[PDB]
């Protein structure tokens, strides 16, 4: 995932 | 009489509930996790309609006694959408403003960073991570150049602070997107239920932090899908070697 803290 | 309803993050709603047991009235407050900074005024079923900045001065028999702060700082429930980050992008959060500031990062070539204004203990909420609410599908299917400030909120939602709102001259209602990454962080991302922003994340210290110390968080990208921007991959190699 191209997002933090998933 | 008076009821206090705490969120897991330590914030609370306090006031006399109505005949239906709802936080509805003209003298309801949201109290931040410092148990001192408050937004006091009109709420309907726990939703902030008009909250005025106040200080919780004492409690008597459980009833909070507030002093309103000067000025006419008022706040309302204003959850972001997919396209609107805030109705008042330039109106700072009053709790956050006393705890953090933005300055040049001490990390090489890392742009701006987030710093502690004052000394605080472990487990202290420092900053809020609000942003527009978009899908994992949208985020995962676009280039990393657009995903500098994306933070997963849950299985369905990603919070983003897209250009130009990643500049404090255009957006400073929350500052959590300004904290840089470290593999040896002094903070974590934690769930937070905010009276203005709604359900978001915050930055919480995991240890005591000094005044003017840079706040860092592990961005927590997938290392074995590494699905991450180049600078992160480069520092991951560095970190792993020190191990
Ligand atoms: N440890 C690190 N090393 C290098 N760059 C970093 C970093 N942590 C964060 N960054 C930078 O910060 C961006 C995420 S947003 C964090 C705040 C940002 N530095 C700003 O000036 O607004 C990343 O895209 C990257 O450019
Ligand atoms: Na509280």
């Amino acid at each position: 995932s191209k997002s933090k803290d998933r | 009489g008076v009821c206090w309803i705490y969120y897991p993050d330590g914030g609370s709603l306090v006031g006399e509930v109505n005949e239906d047991g709802e936080m509805t009235g003209e003298k309801i407050a949201y109290v931040y996790p410092d148990e001192r900074t408050a937004l006091y005024g009109k709420f309907i079923d726990g939703e902030m309609i008009e909250g005025k900045l106040a200080t919780l001065m004492s409690t008597e028999e459980g009833r909070p006694h507030f002093e309103l702060m000067p000025g006419n700082s008022v706040y309302h429930f204003d959850k972001s959408t997919s396209s609107c980050i805030s109705t008042n992008a330039l109106l700072p959060d009053p709790y956050e403003s006393e705890r953090v500031y933005v300055a040049e990062s001490l990390i090489s070539s890392a742009g701006e960073g987030l710093f502690s204004k004052v000394a605080v203990g472990p487990n202290t909420v420092m900053s809020f991570y609000n942003g527009v609410r978009i899908t994992h599908q949208e985020v995962d299917s676009r280039d990393w150049a657009l995903n500098g400030a994306t933070l997963s909120l849950d299985e369905e939602t990603v919070i983003d602070v897209p250009e130009p709102y990643n500049h404090v001259s255009k957006y400073c209602a929350s500052l959590g997107h300004k904290a840089n990454h470290s593999f040896t962080p002094n903070c974590i991302y934690d769930m937070f239920v905010h009276p203005r922003f709604g359900p978001i994340k915050c930055i919480r210290t995991l240890r005591a932090v000094e005044a003017d110390e840079e706040l860092t968080v592990a961005y927590g990208y997938d290392h074995s899908p590494p699905e991450a921007p180049e600078w992160y991959q480069v520092e991951l190699k560095a970190f792993q070697a020190t191990q």
